C-alpha cells in the first residue's frame, strides 16, 4: 500500500505539472508579445490589440 | 491695510508654503509636524497610517533625486550622432520619456502607499478619535501629497474627488491653493468636453464648478467686495 | 515657384506612414510624446534614434 | 501560483480603458524572466519530486 | 455589425435620385478608416480568441 501511496502521489504531481506546462507556455507567449510591445514605433492602438491577447 | 487684510496676507503665504512642491526642508518640517500629532494620538492604526504615508512621500523624494542623477548622467554623455537639429530633438524627447515613465511608476508606488495610509485611517472607527486634530491633519496631508503627485503628471481629473475630500476637513475649505487647483482641474475637464465634443450637461457642470472655485479662491485671497472679487462676479453674472 | 513652395509645405504636412505623420510639427510632442523609438534587439537598451522635420 | 506570482503588470503606456499601466519596459522584460524562472524551476521541484517517488 | 457600424455615408453633393449625401470628404475618408479599423480589430480579437481555444 505504501508503494501505491507513492504512485498516487506521482499522479497528483504530474497533474499539477501539466497545469504548469500550460502556465509557462503562457508566459513565453506573453514574453513574445512583450517584446513586440517594447518596440517604440509599435503604436498605442496596436499595443491595445496585443494587450487583448 | 486693515487688521484682517494683514492677517489674510500672512495666511495666504502660509497656505502657498503648505502646498509647496516637496524638498528636503519641507519634507523634514512636514513630517516633523505630522510626527508631533501621531505622538499625542497614541493609536497603532494611525501610527501605521503615518508610516505608510511617509513611505509614499519617500518614494517621491527618492525619485526627485533619481531624476537629477539621470539627467546629469545623460548630460555627461558625449553624443557623436547628434550633429543635426532632429537628432538633438529626438534624444531630448527620449530623456523626457524615461523621466516621465519613472515619475509615473514613482507616482503609482507613492499612491499605493497613500492608499494604505487611508486604509489604516479607515480602521479608526471611534467617532471621538476621528474628530481629533491629529487624525484630520494627517488625512489632509495624505490627500495633499496625493493631489500634488497627480497634478505634477497632469492627471487633473483624478485630483477632483481628493481635493473635494480635502476641503471638507477642518477648515481646509478656507485654503486658497485648494480652490485654485479645483478650479484648474474643473477647467481642464470643461476643455476635455469641448475638445471631445462631449455632452452639454457635463460642459456646464464643469464650467459651473470652475467658476464657483475660481470666485471662492478670489474671495479668500483678496476679500469679499474687493476690486478683484467684484470683477470675477461681474464676469460670471 | 509659389506652388512648389506650397507643395513642400503640403508634402511635409500630409506625409504619413502607418497613420504617423513623419514631417509636420507633431515633434517633439503632440497630445503625447510618442515618436520614433525603435526596438532593434530582443532585450531592452538595444535601441536607435530617429527624428526628422 | 496565481497572476500575483510575479510582478503582474497590466495595460500599457498610452490611452486605456483601465486605470493601470506597465512599468519600465526593461524591468517588465526582467519580470517575465522572473515569472518564467520562478515557475519553471518549481516544475523542476515536482520533476525531482517525481524521481524521488 | 451591420451597416450602422460606422458612419454609413451614401450619395454625394449635387443632383441625385436619392435623398442622402456624404459629408466633408476628409471626414468621410476618416470614417472609412474607422470602419476598416473597427472591423479588423474585432477580427483580431476573434483571431486572438481562436489561439485561446
Amino acid at each position: 500500500q505504501a508503494e501505491r501511496n507513492t504512485e498516487d502521489g506521482m499522479s497528483l504531481i504530474q497533474t499539477t505539472e501539466g497545469f504548469l506546462q500550460e502556465s509557462n507556455d503562457i508566459i513565453q507567449r506573453i514574453r513574445t508579445l512583450a517584446i513586440q510591445s517594447s518596440n517604440g514605433i509599435y503604436t498605442e492602438e496596436d499595443r491595445q490589440m496585443i494587450q487583448v491577447e | 491695510l486693515t487688521e484682517d487684510q494683514k492677517k489674510k496676507k500672512k495666511e495666504i503665504m502660509e497656505q502657498e508654503s503648505l502646498w509647496k512642491n516637496p524638498d528636503f526642508k519641507g519634507y523634514n518640517k512636514t513630517f516633523q509636524e505630522l510626527h508631533q500629532l501621531s505622538k499625542t494620538f497614541a493609536n497603532n492604526q494611525f501610527r501605521l497610517a503615518l508610516s505608510n504615508y511617509q513611505s509614499g512621500v519617500n518614494t517621491i523624494m527618492k525619485n526627485r533625486d533619481w531624476v537629477e542623477q539621470y539627467r546629469k548622467e545623460e548630460a555627461e554623455k558625449k553624443r557623436l550622432d547628434e550633429k543635426w537639429y532632429w537628432q538633438k530633438v529626438d534624444r531630448k524627447a527620449r530623456e523626457e520619456r524615461v523621466v516621465y515613465r519613472e515619475k509615473m511608476k514613482a507616482k503609482q508606488d507613492a499612491l499605493n502607499y497613500f492608499s494604505k495610509a487611508i486604509n489604516h485611517l479607515d480602521e479608526i472607527k471611534n467617532p471621538d478619535l476621528r474628530e481629533r486634530p491629529e487624525f484630520k491633519r494627517l488625512l489632509s496631508d495624505v490627500y495633499r501629497s496625493w493631489i500634488m503627485a497627480e497634478y505634477d503628471l497632469q492627471n487633473l481629473p483624478q485630483t477632483i474627488p481628493i481635493l473635494e475630500l480635502y476641503i471638507e476637513i477642518d477648515d481646509n475649505e478656507k485654503e486658497y491653493p485648494a480652490h485654485k487647483y479645483l478650479a484648474s482641474a474643473y477647467s481642464f475637464e470643461e476643455n476635455m468636453i469641448k475638445k471631445t465634443k462631449g455632452p452639454d450637461d457635463m460642459l456646464f457642470k464643469y464650467r459651473y464648478k470652475k467658476n464657483v472655485h475660481l470666485l471662492r479662491a478670489t474671495e479668500l485671497k483678496y476679500g469679499k467686495d474687493s476690486p478683484e472679487y467684484k470683477h470675477i462676479v461681474n464676469v460670471i453674472n | 515657384v509659389s506652388q512648389l513652395i506650397d507643395e513642400v509645405d503640403r508634402i511635409a504636412s500630409q506625409a504619413e506612414f502607418n497613420k504617423m505623420n513623419l514631417l509636420q510639427g507633431d515633434f517633439a510632442r503632440g497630445s503625447r510624446a510618442t515618436s520614433m523609438w525603435f526596438h532593434i534587439g530582443p532585450n531592452m537598451h538595444q535601441r536607435e534614434r530617429v527624428f526628422i522635420a | 501560483t496565481m497572476t500575483a506570482r510575479s510582478l503582474n503588470l497590466k495595460g500599457q503606456s498610452g490611452e486605456l480603458l483601465s486605470l493601470s499601466t506597465a512599468d519600465k519596459s526593461n524591468d517588465a522584460i526582467g519580470t517575465l524572466d522572473a515569472a518564467l524562472t520562478r515557475i519553471s524551476k518549481q516544475r523542476a521541484n515536482l520533476g525531482a519530486y517525481f524521481n524521488r517517488l
